[PDB]
């Protein structure tokens, strides 16, 4: 029933329980669990920053709007609108068109 | 191979282009587009905005269309709004 | 040295940045600091509307500031506005 | 009166202008005033991609939502928005903190 976009939302959502509920609030990312995710399941669109634990680090304190060291879905979630973006951009790198094809995207 | 949270992501890309590629502009969503994308890959409590109404707040150049960029913007709200339900009630 | 386009496009990054850096988030306008940027920045036909509804607006995420990419929708709006009212006597 | 914000806004929509009113429609941008405003306005912020005319034309073609071979000053903006991102992103790019600070930006400080 659920629609192909439905289900990547879905995704997005299970990922982000899956480390949210295990320390702490179980509803929002504390640090530790916030890094397991990037190193796990952001570990090709993220592969050059993950070699980074301070630029790790950084990423999560842009994203943590309201600055309680967690991370809500909401602030969350930005950071799949800016990889979706940025996956898009790399297929689109140095493009000459006419008309529309994709390279490869981010981690490939 | 990518992740499933990489592959969703890329996938979201995907849903787009299925509309974006109809006609005209390859990254452009006409007003007729974003009503079938939405009876088509949203919920109804988002459907139930009206898509003259989800089209007017999404085409934030008022060029005519939903770019990329902007169809973003819907995502993130069907996102929060998802993971709100899943809590409900 | 930058063109004086590209100093203008260096210097709306500038403006968000008097406001998102009074506290907290150093990428977060919330929505009293988004009160004073609209209040210093935008002419009034814009200013009209009203600060939380500018906010409401701006905010996609529902996480309480504006961020950079938020702000831009404003920048944009503001531009288009602007623009067709140079046209008009 | 005007604000700094108001100012840049100016800046974009009298760039845009300088160059419309130069051929055919004088309110949108052909391919060929598109190029010059790039090419002269863009020199640093695009300096890699006016290298090459073709990355140039795709560009216009992917700005041109109602496909009409004219730039309007909406589907322009567009472009002023996705720089002004990018200049952000490059004064971020490996940004370690700690807090907030900016390296320069696009085409150099
Ligand atoms: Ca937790
Ligand atoms: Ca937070
Ligand atoms: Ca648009
Ligand atoms: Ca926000
Ligand atoms: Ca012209
Ligand atoms: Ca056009
Ligand atoms: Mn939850
Ligand atoms: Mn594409
Ligand atoms: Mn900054």
């Amino acid at each position: 029933k659920m629609s192909q976009l439905e289900r990547n939302i879905e995704t997005i959502i299970n990922t982000f329980h899956q480390y949210s509920v295990k320390l702490g609030h179980p509803d929002t990312l504390n640090q530790g669990e916030f890094k397991e995710l990037v190193r796990k399941d952001l570990q090709n669109f993220l592969k050059k920053e993950n070699k980074n634990e301070k630029v790790i680090e950084h990423i999560m304190e842009d994203l943590d709007t309201n600055a309680d060291k967690q991370l809500s879905f909401e602030e969350f979630i930005m950071l799949m609108a800016r990889l979706t973006w940025a996956s898009h951009e790399k297929m689109h790198e140095g493009d000459e068109g006419p008309g529309h094809h994709h390279k490869p995207g981010l981690g490939e | 191979m990518l992740t499933e949270l990489e592959k969703a992501l890329n996938s979201i890309i995907d849903v787009y282009h299925k509309y974006s590629l109809i006609k005209g502009n390859f990254h452009a969503v006409y007003r007729d587009d974003l009503k079938k994308l939405l009876e088509t890959e949203s919920p109804q409590y988002i459907r139930k905005k009206g898509a003259d109404v989800w089209f007017k707040e999404l085409d934030i150049n008022t060029d005519g269309a939903v770019n990329f960029q902007e169809f973003l913007i819907l995502v993130i709200k069907m996102g929060v709004a998802a993971h709100k339900k899943s809590h409900e009630e």
